[PDB]
């Protein structure tokens, strides 16, 4: 199977370049998907997991099993470092020199458990730690309130250096609606952008959760707050089965401020995660998003700080 | 164009269904557990119903 492009929409926005046909970067930095599992064996994903772990059986920690039944996982790993596989006629994705680290900690059908999520955000961060490595966790899930056990899990990784950007949520286009973990003060919120242009910037989706009115404007995250906007609507990508698939969600947005966040890492390995996070930020405010329900000019609670982007 | 059903929060899954499914008829209605944690793929066909352990709805439920 071959892609419609091996660059897809997001890619080449994301990159600020209509015209390429592969991506380079990420080399040395690890991306940690925390998802319904990868199929590492795709040819496009062929040798980036350094990692594979499983989160959702019996035992709590199965290690050499990450299995996507699904293809979320698989779908967002691509995003992230998809390579164009061995014979480079495959999709590309932001960061295709990074590696992987697959955890499972969604079951088949896109649900999972909070305890398991957060055993595997501690999991990442102890990996981290122990290995010296520099790893931003990817997470593409969550829930409407916040759950405090994922919370004290994603602040332990923070404490230990690691990056972590997650889904806005889908609960737009009303105010206010920003789910968790994005919507923690310790998470880089992620808000899906589509591919239609409004008062000469990127439109955020409708579907697109919106942070708190109240404290946007400042420059500033506090928790509901959206930090950044990435392509999020109709996005192709790797799948479960060993081809492509379309599909849309904040789930899509946050894999490409992922794989940008590990491109940028790759480039200046002296920084740290929250030297990384500010560097995503000050991007972000190159390209102001005022497009869709709530956005305007500067710091906005439907597309944050911006859009970040390579160039 | 309906996308949100504030109303049926505090009603039965039986109804919650009924009524999305007159606004929306080809609706895949999936029935979680409250707290359940979720992908955040936007998957226009789908309504998720979150509930608790008397089958009310605990959430708005919303399309995607
Ligand atoms: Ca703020
Ligand atoms: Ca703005
Ligand atoms: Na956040």
């Amino acid at each position: 199977a071959v892609p419609s492009t091996q660059t897809p929409w997001g890619i080449k926005s994301i990159y600020n370049d209509q015209s390429i046909t592969k991506t380079t970067g990420g080399s040395g930095i690890k991306v940690a998907v925390l998802d319904t599992g990868v199929y590492t064996s795709h040819l496009d994903l062929a040798g980036s997991a350094e990692q594979c772990k499983d989160f959702t059986q019996s035992n709590p920690l199965v290690d050499g099993s990450c299995t996507d039944r699904q293809g979320h996982g698989t779908h967002v790993a691509g995003t992230v470092l998809a390579h164009g596989g061995s014979n480079g006629q495959g999709v590309y994705g932001v960061a295709p020199q990074a590696k992987l680290w697959a955890y499972k900690v969604l079951g088949d059908n896109g649900s999972g458990y909070s305890d398991d999520i957060a055993a595997a955000i501690r999991h990442v961060a102890d990996e981290a730690s122990r290995t010296g490595s520099k790893v931003v966790i990817n997470m593409s899930l969550g829930s409407s309130a916040k759950d405090s056990l994922i919370a004290s899990a994603v602040d332990y990784a923070y404490g230990k250096g690691v990056l972590i950007v997650a889904a806005a949520g889908n609960s737009g286009s009303g105010s206010n609606t920003i789910g968790f973990p994005g919507g923690l003060v310790n998470a880089v919120a992620v808000a899906a952008l589509e591919n239609v242009q409004q008062n000469g910037t990127y439109r955020v989706a409708d579907f697109s959760s919106r942070g708190n009115p109240a404290t946007a404007g400042d420059y500033i995250i506090q928790e509901r707050d959206i930090e950044v906007s990435a392509p999020g609507a109709s996005v192709e990508s790797t799948w479960y089965t060993g081809g492509y698939n379309t599909i849309s969600g904040t789930s899509m947005a946050t894999p490409h401020v992922a794989g940008l966040a590990a491109k940028i890492w790759s480039a200046n390995t002296s920084l740290s995660h929250s030297q990384l996070r500010t560097e995503l930020q000050n991007r972000a405010k190159v390209y102001d998003i005022k497009g869709g329900i709530g956005a305007g000019t500067g710091d906005d609670y439907a597309s944050g700080f911006g859009y970040p982007r390579v160039k | 164009l309906k996308t949100e059903w504030p109303e049926l929060v505090g009603k039965s899954v039986e109804e919650a269904k009924k009524v999305i499914l007159q606004d929306k008829p080809e609706a895949q209605i999936i029935v979680l557990p409250v707290g359940t944690i979720v992908t955040m793929e936007y998957r226009i066909d789908r309504v998720r119903l979150f509930v608790d352990k008397l089958d009310n709805i605990a959430q708005v439920p919303r399309v995607g």
